[PDB]
């Protein structure tokens, strides 16, 4: 079973857009999942689902690089989460 | 003189090149320091006086010592052997040059070179501390809360009333 | 009805004893502490991805505070000061006056969020739903004074929230 | 002289450190600062004063005991005589009064530290 | 410059290192404490962002004052702050830290850590989430980012 | 220090390691809480016993309130006093897996502690989504409870309790048949059944020298 | 996961395998490529002397076979 | 060339330090449910650089009451038998070959010890005292079973020379004749080592920090190096006694790779153990070592003096 978990790594790597999306995943969040899209902010932060992670993994949003005035590409917070994606995000409803 | 100056520290730590080099062994320089929250008060009571709005004020202390002697009390205080060595001013100032050389906070210059040997002028036409409600405190009493970082761990606990207080020149 | 912990006899025949004897000279309760460790090694790890991920909250979290407004976008708020008269903590400061119009509305309505213990009786007194704790707990600052919430902090709160604070209420009124 | 031009490179790398870590950083010390440390306040008596030492007694057996070890380190070439009979019998010898000094010390609370 | 540029990066780096390795004292006073364990326990791992505890302040970055400050307190805070060597940094967390709290009347209580030590975030809360705390720490993790000590020296 | 609990100042002499005396200092976390109270209403003084024994919570919301109770002569209904109950039991498992796990980090068997803390880590989650805090609920009351239980907080409650007794037994299986956990812990502060209740002991401190005492 | 752990152990065995490697590379490079001689005794040591004087380039590592005694 | 190869040596040795306090936070943290640096660099690559760099930034201090000489001196020390402790090491070839390799690695082991004394005594504070007092302790406790442990295990050898256990391993791994003298061996390299279940001298829990309370920068990161140097030489030292690679003289690199992995692995031990168990009181040590380890230590010295003479096995090279 070995060879599955590889392929599935390759999978995730070929599943961000490339080697260049991968290693961006990679520094940006530290995680190289990849999940189902549920929605995109209007500030450009995209949420993903995966239901068969554990309960606290099987959401969570990648950050947009600019939001209101600067940029964001390494200075992320949990503040930037627009409230109507807050709520779905921390598991307050089960509806986007 | 205070906690964070540069007068009673800066004495201090020449202990650490051995001996004190001092121009003319100190003997014709004559000084008069000023406690730091007696200036602060001055200050302060100056801003709520109305009568010092356009005036001119000396801040001094209350006595006035030679260098030579003031140096030794200071190495007294601190516990520390005093080596004077009496030093040519040409020689002091091209110390003081090389130091200045530094990219950081110096530890000299020649303009502390020249300051620390310059008498303390006698102003007796201007108002003082005393014009302004304050008592000025002497080094005798504020010293050691200066010099007891100076000292080594076996003179740490030596009381403030142990060190023979310095004589002064008070005209 | 009790029991007793530490009231076992360990049996005295030769099969126990060198069972004792080995456990003695070759540590094997030290062994199964390791493979206990060993085991929790290859677990998947409880760590979320934070900020990435979140930790689950509910409908009746307590959060920062706001102030709302009716669909209209009439305050809520008629500084009846029920809020600030069972504040535990005397963190609310109201001053009233009648509006221009004839309403009763405040003119001061300060929250010291360094006095508050987030304990929602305010929002239990209100009879109005005008003042709520918010879903929001991630408002850090670097200085006291910014925590120190005039009415126009609280009713930005209010207009910046509500679309979450509403449908909290809309999911929780009906165990209020 | 291999060993001392290492002894030497390691000292020097050593002293290297101490003096990078001593003059690179910025330095604010003040008495508050520098002041000994018994986690909220200020010492009741000096660290210089007496300490006692409730294994006294096994600190004087362990200088005896270590001088054990270098009557029995040359064993590995006591081995490679021809007398191998000697050697052994003076070999066991020497340990047994080893575990009988460990003995007496032993049944006479030697190994128990003063209360 | 080049000289600006080589103080920038130099800046860059040292921010880096001292934001990337945040080593808070072993500390803490009431109720905040079991939010910072929390903090601390695997849910969170505050040591996965580089954050360990450590009981010596001379070996500490950063004191976190979670729980109330008392009279009785104020000056083994105040002694075990100043042991700290720099930089150092000091988190507010939680209401009685913040400002007094709801012991804020209270006869034996400081009215708020700040009046002992400089403080360079507050944490609101009673006590905060342990998500919270992790959001003050990242807050100071971005401020010390911010620092420019060998600019302002270059431009002396 | 890390052994002190934050606030405790314990001046020790000492005979070498051999401890002489212990004269414990108090007070570093006197909030005067008790001279708060009389300018509290009964409701506005409930949350300050939250803050009593920050590990127990709604334990003491209970005595709270039911000293308050018998002062009122009134009664709680049934199935707050069942809440409370379940709740009150909820909180002994929190109170007993910070008390064993950081006696065990003392020691310095510091793995249990993050193994325990996941699931004390779940109760808080049960408190948050039944009273909409963490720690501090305040959710017990004179005359009951503040809210009733949201809809499916009873079915994740029995599947955390369903699997609780592994993760004891998992603890178990790493301190209790230790030989350095016995070492450290077997004959040591040994106290009399007579001095415990002289003492005023209560708890575990009276039934640990086989006194059969639980109120 | 538990296979992040492997970056860093393999970091680590990456520095562990340098000393040995080197040692054995810079004995070769500095004795003729014939990894160092060895001399606990005085005789080892004599032998290593006399390699050295009959070289005839002052160093022991030249070994000078059938083809020196004409 | 000879410098080439001493920097050849002590470098990757702290690189590898420097990183064995990452696979540290980060197996102890996968053993408690959690995962431990991941942030700093991809898989906490970049948190041992970062670490450093923090610690050799910060101001040191020198405490009032302190020694100053002494207390300059004993990281120095510290730091400096921790580098040396590795140039007799057989990786098949050692930098500096010697008659007597094991004996010498004794001495300097009991040199290191002087460091923690002297650092806990001029630091001029209660808990660096004892601190300082329980490393005599310590000392006191491992010194003698731990010597006779070798003296017994190289009886097997011959000699003392720690190149000659490669070729008294050719076949068959010296543990499958002297397992109870290894585990006794294990043991007092674990309390030899500061290491827990026998963290005595810090005592993080009981004395805060121990004897290095007062070191704080560079001089605390310069104890902190030595410390994890010592627990990596420990366990090659280990490695080579009681698990022989097989050496092959034409290709050194595969000896080299195999006592890698077999060090790399005795010290995730060390940190297997420091995850599972609690912490020794430092009486119930010196008990452990005088009444356990020191009876069978002697036994098992007249055994392995006897054994070789019983069965015409005596190794060669008087
Ligand atoms: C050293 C041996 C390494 C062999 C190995 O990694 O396989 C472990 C693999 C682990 O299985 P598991 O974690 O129980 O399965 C969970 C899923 O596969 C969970 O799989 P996933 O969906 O998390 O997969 C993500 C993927 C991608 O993950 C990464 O690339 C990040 C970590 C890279 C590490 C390199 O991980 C991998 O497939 C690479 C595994 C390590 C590669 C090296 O199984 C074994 O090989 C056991 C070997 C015996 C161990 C004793
Ligand atoms: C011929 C003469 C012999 C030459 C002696 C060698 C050089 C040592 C003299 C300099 C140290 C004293 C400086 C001082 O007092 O404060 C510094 C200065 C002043 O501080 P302060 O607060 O203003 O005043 C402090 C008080 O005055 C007083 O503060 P304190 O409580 O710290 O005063 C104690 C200090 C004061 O020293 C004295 O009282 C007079 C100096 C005569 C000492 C000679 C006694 C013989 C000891 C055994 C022989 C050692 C070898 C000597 C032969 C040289 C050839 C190698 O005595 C010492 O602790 C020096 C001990 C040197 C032995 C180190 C050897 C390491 C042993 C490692 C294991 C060995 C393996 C087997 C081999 O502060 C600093 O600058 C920072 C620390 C700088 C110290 C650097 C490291 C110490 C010197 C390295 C030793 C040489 C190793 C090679
Ligand atoms: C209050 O301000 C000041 C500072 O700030 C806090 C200083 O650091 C400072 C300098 C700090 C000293 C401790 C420097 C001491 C180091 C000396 C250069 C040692 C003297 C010469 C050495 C190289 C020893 C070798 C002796 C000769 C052979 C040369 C001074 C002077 C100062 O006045
Ligand atoms: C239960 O909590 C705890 C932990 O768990 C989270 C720990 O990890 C832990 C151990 C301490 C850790 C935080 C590790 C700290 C890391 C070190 C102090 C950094 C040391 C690294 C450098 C000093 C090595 C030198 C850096 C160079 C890159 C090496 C090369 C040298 C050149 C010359 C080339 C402790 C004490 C603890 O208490
Ligand atoms: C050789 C021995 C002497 C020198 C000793 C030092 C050894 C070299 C130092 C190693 C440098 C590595 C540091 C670079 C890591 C930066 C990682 C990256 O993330 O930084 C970003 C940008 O980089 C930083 O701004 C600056 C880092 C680089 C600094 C400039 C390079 C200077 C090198 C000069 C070398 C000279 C050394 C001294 C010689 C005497 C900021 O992102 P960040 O906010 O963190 O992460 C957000 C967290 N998220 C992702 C989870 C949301
Ligand atoms: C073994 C592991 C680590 C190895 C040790 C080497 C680490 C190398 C890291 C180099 C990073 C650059 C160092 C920058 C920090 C230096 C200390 C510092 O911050 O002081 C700032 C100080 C503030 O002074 P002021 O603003 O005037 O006064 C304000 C207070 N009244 O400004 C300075 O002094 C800047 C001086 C330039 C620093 C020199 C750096 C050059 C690199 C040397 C590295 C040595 C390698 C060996
Ligand atoms: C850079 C310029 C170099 C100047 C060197 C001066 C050294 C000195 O004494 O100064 C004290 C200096 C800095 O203190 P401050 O003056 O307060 O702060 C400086 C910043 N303004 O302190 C130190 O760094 C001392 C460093 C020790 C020097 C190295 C010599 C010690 C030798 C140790 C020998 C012992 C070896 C033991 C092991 C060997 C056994 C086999
Ligand atoms: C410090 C303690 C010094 C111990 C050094 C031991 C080094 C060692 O064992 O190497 C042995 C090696 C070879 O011995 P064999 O095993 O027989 O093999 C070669 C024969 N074919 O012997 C040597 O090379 C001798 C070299 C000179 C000895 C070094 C002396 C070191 C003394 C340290 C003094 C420190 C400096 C002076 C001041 C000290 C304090 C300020
Ligand atoms: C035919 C002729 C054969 C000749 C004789 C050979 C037969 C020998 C049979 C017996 C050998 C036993 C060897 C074990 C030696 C010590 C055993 C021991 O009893 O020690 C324990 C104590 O030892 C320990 O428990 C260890 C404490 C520290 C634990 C640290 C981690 C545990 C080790 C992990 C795995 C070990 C792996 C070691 C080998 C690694 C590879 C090199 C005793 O302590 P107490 O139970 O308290 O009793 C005292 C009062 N009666
Ligand atoms: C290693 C596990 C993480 C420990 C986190 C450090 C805790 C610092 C707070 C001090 C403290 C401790 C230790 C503590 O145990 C305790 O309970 C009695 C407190 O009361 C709230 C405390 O404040
Ligand atoms: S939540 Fe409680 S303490 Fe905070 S403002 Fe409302 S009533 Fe006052
Ligand atoms: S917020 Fe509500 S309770 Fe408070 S004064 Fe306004 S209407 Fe009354
Ligand atoms: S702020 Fe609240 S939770 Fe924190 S210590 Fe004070 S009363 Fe306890």
């Amino acid at each position: 079973e070995l060879v599955q978990v590889l392929r599935r790594g390759l999978q995730q790597v070929s599943g961000h857009g490339g080697l260049r999306g991968y290693l961006r995943v990679l520094f940006r969040a530290n995680d190289v999942r990849v999940g189902t899209l549920v929605g995109e902010d209007k500030y450009g932060n995209k949420y993903y689902e995966d239901n068969k992670q554990f309960f606290g993994r099987h959401r969570w949003v990648i950050y947009t690089t600019e939001m209101n005035g600067r940029d964001t590409f390494w200075d992320v917070d949990g503040s930037m989460v627009p409230p109507e994606w807050h709520r779905w995000l921390h598991c307050m409803t089960d509806d986007p | 003189f205070g906690r964070e100056d540069r007068f009673l520290n800066y004495f201090a730590s020449m202990r650490w090149f051995g001996g004190v080099p001092l121009i003319s062994l100190g003997k014709e320089t004559v000084k008069q320091p000023v406690y730091i929250v007696d200036v602060s008060k001055g200050i302060i009571n100056a801003i709520k006086d109305p009568d010092a709005k356009g005036k001119t004020f000396a801040f001094v202390g209350p006595n006035r010592y030679l260098l030579f002697d003031l140096v030794q009390y200071i190495f007294a205080v601190a516990y520390r052997p005093f080596l004077p060595y009496p030093l040519p001013h040409f020689a002091y100032r091209w110390v003081g040059r090389l130091f200045e050389v530094s990219p950081f906070e110096p530890w000299t210059t020649r303009d502390k070179v020249e300051r620390v040997h310059m008498s303390d002028m006698t102003l007796p036409h201007l108002p003082g501390l005393e014009d302004l409600g304050i008592q000025a405190t002497p080094l005798e009493l504020k010293a050691i809360e200066v010099l007891r970082r100076h000292r080594t761990y076996r003179w740490l606990t030596s009381e403030m009333e142990d060190v023979k207080p310095a004589k002064t020149v008070n005209i | 009805t009790y029991k007793f912990v530490n009231m076992r006899e360990p049996s005295m025949d030769m099969k126990s004893v060198t069972d004792r004897a080995a456990q003695t000279l070759l540590w094997t309760e030290l062994v199964r502490g390791l493979g206990m460790t060993l085991s929790y090694l290859f677990r998947e790890p409880a760590t979320i991805n934070y900020p990435f991920e979140k930790g689950p909250l509910s409908p009746r979290f307590r959060g920062e505070h706001a102030l709302r407004r009716y669909p209209s976008g009439e305050e809520r708020c008629i500084a009846c000061k029920l809020c600030e008269a069972v504040c535990p903590a005397q963190a609310i400061t109201i001053e009233a006056e009648p509006r221009a119009d004839g309403s009763r509305r405040t003119t001061r309505y300060d929250i010291d969020m360094t006095k508050c213990i987030y304990c929602g009786f305010c929002q239990e007194a209100c009879p109005v739903d005008a003042i709520v704790e918010g879903p929001n707990f991630e408002f850090s600052t670097e200085t006291h004074e910014e925590l120190l919430y005039n009415k126009e902090k609280l009713l930005n709160n209010g207009d910046k929230w509500e679309a979450e604070i509403a449908a909290n209420i809309q999911a929780d009124y009906l165990y209020r | 002289m291999n060993i001392m031009l290492t002894l030497l490179t390691n000292v020097t790398l050593a002293s290297l450190l101490v003096l990078i870590a001593f003059w690179l950083p910025q330095l604010n010390a003040y008495s508050e600062k520098t002041s000994p440390y018994e986690c909220g306040f200020d010492p009741m008596g000096s660290a210089r004063l007496p300490f006692s030492m409730k294994f006294f007694l096994v600190a004087i057996t362990f200088l005896l005991f270590d001088l054990e070890i270098a009557l029995l380190l040359p064993l590995p070439w006591a081995s490679q005589t021809n007398n191998l009979k000697t050697m052994l019998t003076m070999a066991l010898f020497l340990l047994i009064l080893l575990a009988a000094s460990l003995a007496y010390e032993w049944t006479q609370k030697g190994l128990e530290w003063a209360e | 410059s080049r000289g600006e540029y080589v103080v920038a990066k130099l800046d860059d780096l040292v921010n880096w290192a001292r934001r990337s390795s945040l080593w808070p004292m072993t500390f803490g006073l009431a109720c905040c404490a079991v939010e910072m364990m929390h903090m601390a326990a695997p849910r969170y791992d505050m040591d996965r962002f580089g954050v360990v505890f450590r009981a010596s302040p001379r070996q500490s970055d950063v004191m976190i004052v979670a729980g109330t400050l008392t009279n009785k307190m104020a000056p083994a805070l105040r002694k075990v702050y100043d042991q700290m060597p720099e930089p150092r940094y000091v988190v507010s967390m939680g209401s009685c830290a913040n400002g007094g709290g709801y012991y804020h009347y209270s006869y034996s209580v400081v009215r708020g850590c700040d009046r002992i030590v400089p403080v360079d975030i507050y944490v609101p809360g009673c006590p905060p989430t342990a998500e919270a705390l992790l959001y003050g720490i990242l807050q100071l993790q971005r401020k010390i980012k911010r620092e420019k000590r060998l600019r302002i020296w270059y431009r002396r | 220090h890390p052994a002190a609990h934050g606030v405790l100042r314990l001046v020790m002499e000492l005979s070498g390691e051999m401890v002489r005396k212990c004269d414990p200092h108090i007070g570093l976390l006197h909030r005067g809480t008790e001279k708060l109270i009389e300018y509290k209403t009964y409701l506005q003084a409930l949350p300050y016993f939250d803050r009593l024994d920050y590990v127990s919570m709604m334990c003491n919301e209970q005595a709270y309130s039911l000293a308050v109770e018998k002062l009122l002569n009134i009664q709680p209904p049934p199935r707050a006093q069942w809440i409370r109950v379940l709740f009150g039991e909820i909180t002994r498992l929190l109170n007993h897996i910070m008390a064993v796990t950081t006696h065990a980090l003392d020691i310095g068997a510091m793995t249990p502690f993050f193994w325990m803390f996941e699931e004390r880590e779940k109760m808080f989650e049960f408190y948050e989504r039944v009273s909409g805090a963490r720690m501090h609920a305040a959710y017990i009351r004179p005359g009951g409870v503040h809210q009733d239980l949201p809809l499916g907080l009873l079915d994740d409650i029995y599947e955390f309790s369903k699997n609780f007794s592994f993760r004891i037994d998992e603890l178990e299986e790493m301190l209790t048949n230790n030989r350095i956990w016995r070492n450290r812990t077997v004959d040591i502060g040994v106290v009399t059944a007579e001095d415990a209740l002289n003492y005023g002991f209560s708890g575990v401190m009276l039934r640990g020298s086989g006194i059969q005492w639980d109120l | 996961m538990w296979f992040e752990i492997l970056p860093g152990i393999a970091v680590m065995a990456a520095c562990l395998f340098i000393p040995g490697m080197a040692t054995a590379h810079i004995h070769k490079f500095t004795n003729g490529g014939k990894e160092k001689r060895v001399a606990h005794f005085s005789y080892q040591w004599n032998l290593m002397e006399r390699d050295r004087r009959i070289s005839g380039v002052n160093r022991y590592h030249v070994t000078k076979g059938l083809e020196n005694i004409d | 060339m000879f410098m080439i190869n001493i920097l050849s040596l002590i470098i990757p040795i702290l690189l590898a330090v420097a990183f064995l306090t990452l696979v540290e936070r980060k197996v102890l943290g996968y053993m408690q449910l959690r995962k431990g640096p991941n942030v700093v660099g991809p898989y906490g690559l970049l948190q041992p650089i970062a670490d450093a760099l923090k610690l050799f930034t910060k101001e040191p201090l020198r405490p009032a009451t302190s020694s100053i000489s002494m207390f300059i001196i004993a990281p120095i020390l510290a730091l400096s038998l921790a580098l040396t402790m590795w140039v007799p090491l057989p990786m098949p070839y050692p930098l500096i070959n010697m008659n007597l390799g094991v004996l010498f690695m004794l001495a300097m082991s009991s040199l290191a010890v002087y460091s923690i004394l002297w650092s806990g005594w001029a630091s001029n504070s209660k808990y660096a005292l004892i601190g300082a007092l329980r490393a005599v302790a310590q000392t006191i406790s491992y010194e003698v079973t731990l010597a006779i442990i070798l003296l017994s295990v190289l009886l097997m050898n011959g000699s003392y020379t720690l190149s000659t256990l490669i070729t008294t391993q050719e076949h068959i791994w010296m543990i499958f004749t002297s397992w109870p003298l290894a585990m006794m061996w294990f043991i007092s390299t674990l309390a030899e080592t500061n290491r827990a279940p026998f963290d005595l001298t810090e005592g993080e829990s009981e004395l805060v920090s121990g004897f290095n309370v007062e070191y704080a920068a560079g001089p605390f990161a310069m104890f902190f190096m030595a410390e994890y140097a010592n627990i990596i030489m420990m366990n090659a030292f280990t490695a080579i006694l009681f698990l022989g690679a097989s050496h092959d003289p034409h290709t050194p690199e595969l000896y080299t790779i195999n006592f890698v992995l077999k060090t790399l692995a005795l010290t995730i031990t060390f940190l297997w153990i420091r995850a599972s168990y609690p912490r020794f009181r430092y009486d119930q040590l010196m008990h452990l070592l005088w009444k356990s380890f020191l009876p069978l230590t002697l036994a098992l010295c007249m055994w392995h003096i006897s054994l070789p003479i019983m069965t015409a096995s005596i190794p060669p090279q008087s």
